[PDB]
């Protein structure tokens, strides 16, 4: 049976094929006293926390490597030579890098098998189709990745550094307005929570803000910290989000969510946007707010052409649609001869993972 | 990425002028019965192969993928995939269709003989 490992730029989430979730989801952090995951948020005497793959793209690989030893030694409890492995990757995977995917899953851990999958792909494949435009938004990446037939476009795929570790900063940039002084490993986590649970896209932001200054009710939810302690969350609410439409409001310069979807659509041949318009797809946890579908779908009329049909998909378990997409794709009998065996890779070299996985 | 070598349904796909049903069944590509082509089990995802033979030898596929309104998230996913692995077995010559419930194209509709009909279940998932 199949191992399925989505490596994410914040987030592992890893399982078994023919599971429809993963089942062990843990942080892509090294915590350097080596401690991996949950181990390396929870020590204090850390001089420092490393992402590996902090923007998607793997830049360490000594400690990639640390975090696929405790995925499957210590999470999924599973002998990888015993196991083929399906890993993903995110759209424009330099080269070097897939051969190097390939190398330490053969030499390392001497897996039988391996396969290497564009995340995009399988979230759309996930929901149900071949062709779209995945917005993918997790923890330090959001790929915008145009897919036709199966197949990404790579002269239209946008990625920006914008995504949820940003937002975690902004809501503690705007408590720290209010006097609060969130700055610990694990006050920040504490925020990551505030946001996840709390925070919703405004349909209106004019009408949204003018509520939360005069009639605060209607915004305001409480929030109970670990010590039991209360705090007021108000307009942060939904203007910490608003930074995904609005990049201005985190010093950033990239164009908002909307509008790397418009351009990277107009990229595209004339004669399919109209079908990468009606197939929109959200995935990636920073995906999740309240109303993002209703609003993607208001700024993406208003960008169309008259009469354009525009539809957004947000599936509800879209925070792991990679992941599933991999699962389904790994379980099919026509995928069994599509892996790369040990022997194809002695055979023909890392080269291999070119001419086998696209 | 590459084209499907060995699954039997494959080597029969697309070989000849005609229509080919198959449906997703725990994973994999199950041939459609004769008797049942046009009746679709509204529990299930399918996946349609249209060849037509110009009069000079050259063949034109359309595949269509069928999911019905209470399919599960493995069999419309394995749908769409198994789509895009036929068409790489055709080289990239075929036109993709996502079909569903009540939505289908004129084309899909066109192709049988006394139009669509639905059932309801199916086979249960493979999650
Ligand atoms: N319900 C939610 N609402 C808003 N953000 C969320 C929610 N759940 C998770 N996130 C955020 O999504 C990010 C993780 O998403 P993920 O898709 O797993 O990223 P990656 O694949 O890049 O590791 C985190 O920044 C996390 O805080
Ligand atoms: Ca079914
Ligand atoms: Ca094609
Ligand atoms: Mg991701």
């Amino acid at each position: 049976i199949a191992l399925v490992v989505d490596n994410g730029s914040g987030m592992v989430k890893s399982g078994l094929a023919g599971d429809d979730a993963p089942k062990c989801v843990f942080p892509s952090i090294i915590g350097i006293p080596c401690y991996v995951g949950d181990e390396a948020q929870n020590k204090r005497g850390i001089l420092t926390l490393k992402y590996p793959i902090e923007h998607g793209i793997v830049t360490n690989w000594d400690d990639m490597e640390k975090i696929w030893r405790h995925t499957f030694f210590n999470e999924l409890r599973v002998s990888p030579e015993e196991h083929p492995v399906l890993l993903t990757e995110a759209p424009l995977n330099p080269k070097t890098n897939r051969e190097k995917m390939t190398q330490i899953m053969f030499e390392s851990f001497d897996v039988p098998a391996m396969y290497v999958s564009i995340q995009a792909i399988l979230s759309l494949y996930a929901s149900g189709r071949t062709t779209g435009i995945v917005l993918d938004s997790g923890d330090g990446v959001t790929h915008t990745v145009p897919i036709y037939e199966g197949y990404v476009l790579p002269h239209a795929i946008n990625r920006t550094d914008m995504a949820g570790r940003d937002l975690t900063y902004y809501m503690m940039k705007l408590f720290t307005e209010r006097g609060y002084t969130f700055t610990t490993t694990a006050e920040r986590e504490i925020v990551r929570d505030i946001k996840e649970k709390l925070c919703y896209i405004a349909l209106d932001y004019d009408e949204e803000l003018k509520k939360s200054e005069e009639r605060t009710e209607e915004v305001e939810e409480m929030y109970e910290l670990p010590d039991g302690n209360l705090i007021t969350v108000g307009s942060e609410r939904f203007r910490c989000p608003e930074a995904l439409f609005n990049p201005s409001l985190i010093g950033r310069e990239c164009p908002g969510l909307h509008i790397t979807a418009y351009q990277s659509i107009m990229k595209c041949d004339i004669d399919i946007r109209k079908e990468l318009y009606n197939n929109i797809v959200l995935s990636g946890g920073t995906t999740m707010y309240n109303y993002i579908g209703e609003r993607l779908t208001n700024e993406m009329t208003s960008l169309a052409p008259p009469s354009m049909k525009i539809k957004v998909i947000a599936p509800p378990e879209r925070k792991y649609s990679v992941w599933i997409g991999g699962s389904i794709l790994s379980s099919l009998s026509t995928f069994q001869k599509m892996w790369i065996t040990k022997e194809e890779y002695d055979e023909s070299g890392p080269s291999i993972v070119h001419r086998k996985c696209f | 990425g590459p084209m499907v070598v060995e699954h039997p349904e494959f080597l029969k796909a697309g070989k000849e002028p005609g229509l080919q049903i198959w449906r997703v069944e725990k994973f994999d590509l199950v041939p459609v019965p004769p008797n049942l082509y046009g009746d679709f089990f509204t529990g299930d995802a399918y996946v349609i192969l249209k060849t037509v033979q110009l009069a000079n030898g050259n063949l034109q596929y359309d595949l269509h993928y069928w999911l019905g309104n209470e399919c599960s998230q493995d069999e419309s996913g394995a749908a769409a995939i198994f789509t895009v692995q036929l068409d790489d077995y055709l080289n990239g010559r075929a036109v993709q269709h996502r079909e569903v419930q009540g939505f289908e194209s004129s084309t899909f509709s066109g192709y049988f003989k006394s139009g669509l009909k639905y059932k309801k279940g199916g086979v249960a998932s493979g999650f």
